[PDB]
C-alpha cells in the first residue's frame, strides 16, 4: 500500500490486502479512564508529605502511563494504611503548619484511610513536564499538586485517578533489559 | 424497629481495583474550564495507530542495503519483548497489559538517492515446529505470505501483519521455556545485490485497525 | 463512567462527589485522527 | 431472611467536614420566632463588597499630600498578606481562604479643604519579571493601566484593580520563597509637587462585584 | 441546606433533627445593600 | 441522619454452599466465542441416559453360557455400591448423591454365532424379610416380576427395573447393619441347559427416563 | 442462574461481575441425544 510518507498522513492497513477480513475490535481495557483508575502505591512509611501525583513510581502502569501524557486532569482518591488515628489534608495552596485544627480530617478505620480528593489547583490542567527556562544543548513548580496530606502516624499511601482526562501524548517505554540476549524472555504462570 | 442486617466475613477489605468510590471532603469546588484545551486523547490504541514509531536494528532505526549477498537485511520475531520492539511505542504500552489480539502495521521509508533503485520484498512467516530456517534467500520465502515492491515517487509501504494462531489471544510477555517463536517471524528481503552504494530503508510499526490488548499488569521491573 | 458502576447510584450529591465542570461561557483529537487514515489501497489494484 | 451487607475498611471513620447528619437527642422543640431581625447576611463576599475598609498607611488610614518631590504617595502590592491590606475587612476574610479571583476596588476620598486642589492617579503594574522600577513618577506610569482624577464637588474616586493572572485562582498567601510579587503593585501618585499645605487621602477597600473566593482553611497563627 | 447532601433523606423525622421554627402569626439585608450598589460611571462618559 | 441497622450473631459467616456471590476484581472481559463447540451437557443424568456402561462381572462385562446346571448366570442386588456396578457410570455418579428415585435399565446384547440359539429371562425380586432363597431356577423365578427373551435377529434386550420401596427415595449407600437388602435383587437366568459352547452375554445398565438423584455429598474416601 | 438467587439483585453491574460472552458475529447435545430415545415397544405386541 504505497503512499508517500513524508506528509506524516496516517495509514492503517488491514489484512484485506492480502485476502483477509478483520472486524473491527471495541477496546476497552486500552481506554484511558478505565486503566489510570486504580489504587497505585506510591509511598511507605511517610507523615506529612504534598500530594503531588509525580511521586508515583514510573515503572507501575499508572505512573508511567500518567508520564506517557504532558497534561492531565484528575479528581484524585487518596487511601493510607498502616497504624495510624487520623488523617489532615490541606487543599492546594493553604500555608504550612507543624500543628493542625479545623483542617478536614478522617479517623481510621481498621487502620484504613479512604477519601476523595477534589481537583485542587488553579491551572485549568496539571503538567507532567514544564519547560521552565530548562534550555539545554544536550523539575516542576510546587503549584503543580492536589493538595497536602499529613498522617497521625507514618502510613502506606495510595493514590486513584478518578474522572481522568490525558492530554498529549508522550512516550512509554519498557523497563526490562534485553541483557545479551535480543529477545527478553520472561517467566509466565 | 432496626433493620437486621448480616455483615459478611470476606468482604469490605481494601481493594485497589475495586468499583466503588471514596467517601467526600470538600464540596461544591467548580474546576476551571478546559474547553480548547487541544490534544485529549481517550484510548491508547489511538495514539498507538496514528503515531508509528521506529524499531531498534542495532541502534538505529534504518536499514542499510548491502552489495555482499545475504539479502536477509532483518529477521525478527513478531514479538513486543524482541529486541527490535525495545524502543517503540507498542512494546512499552504491551509491556504493561497481558495479552492481545489483531494485525501490527509496519511502515517501510526508503530514503536513498533518487536515481538509485532498489527493490524489496517482506515475509510473514507462521509459528513452527520451524527446525531452522528461517529462509535466508527471497525464492526460499516467496511461498510464505509476503509483498514486494521497488521504490517510485511513493517512498513509503505499509505491510500489514496478519494475526495468525491457534488461539483467540496470544501472550505479550515470552514464556521463560521457548525453543521456537509463538507468534512468527517477519523478514525484509532485500532482492538484487549490486547496490552502490549504501542507501538506508526506516522501519517502523504501529498498531492495526483491529488490534486489542486486554488485561492491565504492572510487572516488577526488573 | 470509568472504572465504576453499580445497579443503584452514588449516596452523595454529584457537587460532593466529583468538582464540577464549567463551560467558558457565562474535544477529542486522536479519535478524529485514527478516523483519518486511509486504508484504501493505492495505484490500480489488480486481480 | 437476613439482608446481607458488607462493612467497609476506610469508611465511617469521624469526618469533622463530612455531608452527614448526627443523631437527635430532643424532639418537638420550637424556637421563637426571629421575624424582624434585621441585618442577616447570607454571604460573607457581600458584607465584603457593600463596606469598604480602611487601609493601614503606617497606622494611618490616610496619606499625607507632600511638597518634596517623591511623588509616590504609596507603592503596594495587590496582595492581602501586605501590611497595608493588615487592618482591611478583605485580608482577615481571605485569612482563611485558600485561593481567590477577581477585581479589587480601591476608595480614595479627598478630605483637604475647600480651596486647596489637587490632582492624583492610581496605576496598575502588572507581575513581573521587574528588576526594580517601580516606577517612581506620573510620566513613567502613565504607560501602565491607570486613572486619574482631580478634586471637586465630588470628593470619592473609585478604582477598580483587574485581575490578571496566567492561572485562573491565585493564592492568597505568599510563598515563602519570592523576590517579586505574583499579584502586581498598585501606585498612587500625586501630580505637581506644590501643596501648602498639608490635606490627605483616606484610602479604602471593598471586594469588586465579580471577586471569588474558594476552600476554606483554618491555618495555625502563628 | 448548609453543608448536608444525600440521594436519599434524613432517616429521622423533621420534628426530631431539627428544632421547628415558628412564625410572629397565630428578611435578609446586605444582598439587598450589595444590589443597591451604582455602578453606572458617573458623569458623562466620553470614548 | 445515619440509617439504623442491627448486625446479627450467627450470620455473615463464610459459607461454602451459600447463594450469594463474591466482589468484582477485574472488569469488561469478553471471552471468545464458544459456539460451534459441541458436546455441552447440561445434566448427568442425560447422560447417564444416552450412555449405558457395561457391568463388572467379576471383571468381564459378559456372561459365559454354560452346559452345567446352575443356570443362575447373575444374581445381583440394585444397589450403587454392589460390586457389579462397581464400574459402571451410575455408580460413580450415585457414589456423589445421597438419595435417588425411579427404574433402572439393563441392556442385555446376546455376541454368540449366529447358529448357536438361546434362551433367557430376568426378574427382579423385591426386598424381604427373605429367608434365603434367592430361588435359583427358573421356575421358581417365574412368579416373579420377570421378562423373558430368545436371541434372534434383534440381539439386544432392555429390561426395566421397577422402584418398589415403601418410602418415595432410598439411600444409594448401604447403611452398615444388614442382613438383607433394602432394594431387591435381579437374576439372569439361562433356560436350558445344553450349550456347546461357550457363548456370552454382554451386560449394561444406564439411568431410566424417569430415574432422579438428590442432595449432593462429598464422602471422604476411603 | 445457578445456585443463586435473591429477591433483589446484584449490586455491581454485569459488566463486574461476569465476564461478557461475545458471538461470533460482528447448543446443547445430550438433551436432544435423551430425547432421541424410542421408548415404544418393538415388534407386535399383544395383551
Amino acid at each position: 500500500t504505497t503512499s508517500s510518507g513524508e506528509g506524516a498522513d496516517v495509514v492503517t492497513t488491514d489484512p484485506s490486502t492480502h485476502g483477509g477480513a478483520v472486524t473491527e475490535k471495541k477496546r476497552v481495557h486500552t481506554d484511558v479512564a478505565f486503566v489510570m483508575d486504580r489504587f497505585t502505591h506510591v509511598l511507605t512509611n511517610r507523615t506529612a508529605f504534598a500530594v503531588d501525583l509525580m511521586d508515583t513510581n514510573e515503572k507501575t502502569l499508572v505512573g508511567a502511563l500518567l508520564r506517557a501524557a504532558t497534561y492531565y486532569f484528575c479528581d484524585l482518591e487518596i487511601a493510607c494504611l498502616g497504624e495510624h488515628e487520623r488523617v489532615w489534608w490541606q487543599p492546594n495552596g493553604a500555608p504550612r503548619t507543624t500543628t493542625l485544627r479545623d483542617n478536614p480530617m478522617v479517623f481510621s478505620h481498621n487502620n484504613v484511610t479512604r477519601f476523595a480528593v477534589p481537583y485542587t489547583a488553579p491551572h485549568r490542567l496539571l503538567s507532567t513536564r514544564y519547560n521552565g527556562e530548562c534550555k539545554y544543548t544536550q523539575k516542576l513548580p510546587s503549584t503543580f499538586n492536589f493538595g497536602y496530606v499529613t498522617a497521625d502516624k507514618p502510613v502506606d499511601v495510595y493514590y486513584r485517578m478518578k474522572r481522568a482526562e490525558l492530554y498529549c501524548p508522550r512516550p512509554l517505554l519498557p523497563g526490562y533489559d534485553h541483557a545479551d540476549r535480543d529477545r527478553f524472555d520472561s517467566p509466565i504462570g | 424497629g432496626i433493620i437486621p442486617v448480616a455483615c459478611f466475613d470476606g468482604y469490605g477489605g481494601f481493594q485497589n481495583t475495586d468499583p466503588k468510590t471514596a467517601d467526600p471532603i470538600y464540596g461544591y469546588v467548580y474546576n476551571p474550564s478546559r474547553n480548547d484545551c487541544h490534544g485529549r486523547y481517550s484510548n491508547l490504541l489511538d495514539v498507538a495507530e496514528a503515531c508509528p514509531t521506529f524499531l531498534n536494528f542495532d541502534g538505529k532505526p534504518y536499514v542499510v542495503t548491502k552489495n555482499n549477498g545475504d539479502k536477509v537485511m532483518t529477521c525478527f520475531d513478531v514479538a513486543f519483548t524482541h529486541k527490535v520492539h525495545k524502543n517503540t511505542f507498542l512494546a512499552g504500552l504491551a509491556d504493561y497489559y497481558a495479552q492481545y489480539q489483531g494485525s501490527l502495521n509496519y511502515h517501510f521509508m526508503y530514503t536513498g538517492p533518487t536515481h538509485h533503485k532498489a527493490k524489496f520484498m517482506v515475509a510473514y512467516i507462521p509459528p513452527g515446529i520451524e527446525t531452522d530456517r528461517l529462509p535466508k534467500t527471497p525464492e526460499d520465502a516467496a511461498h510464505c505470505y509476503h509483498s514486494e515492491w521497488d521504490t517510485g515517487l511513493n517512498s513509503q509501504f505499509t505491510f500489514a501483519v496478519p494475526y495468525v494462531s491457534a488461539s483467540d489471544f496470544s501472550y505479550t510477555h515470552t514464556d521463560t521455556p521457548a525453543m521456537a517463536t509463538t507468534n512468527g517471524w517477519v523478514a525484509v528481503f532485500q532482492v538484487t545485490d549490486t547496490h552502490s552504494a549504501e542507501a538506508a530503508v526506516v522501519v517502523s510499526v504501529s498498531a492495526g485497525p483491529d488490534l486489542e490488548f486486554r488485561f492491565p499488569v504492572d510487572p516488577v521491573r526488573q | 463512567s470509568g472504572n465504576t458502576g453499580s445497579i443503584i447510584n452514588n449516596y452523595y450529591m454529584q457537587q460532593y462527589q466529583n468538582s464540577m465542570d464549567t463551560q467558558l461561557g457565562d474535544n477529542d483529537w486522536f479519535s478524529k485522527l485514527a478516523q483519518s487514515a486511509i486504508s484504501g489501497l493505492f495505484g490500480a489494484l489488480l486481480a
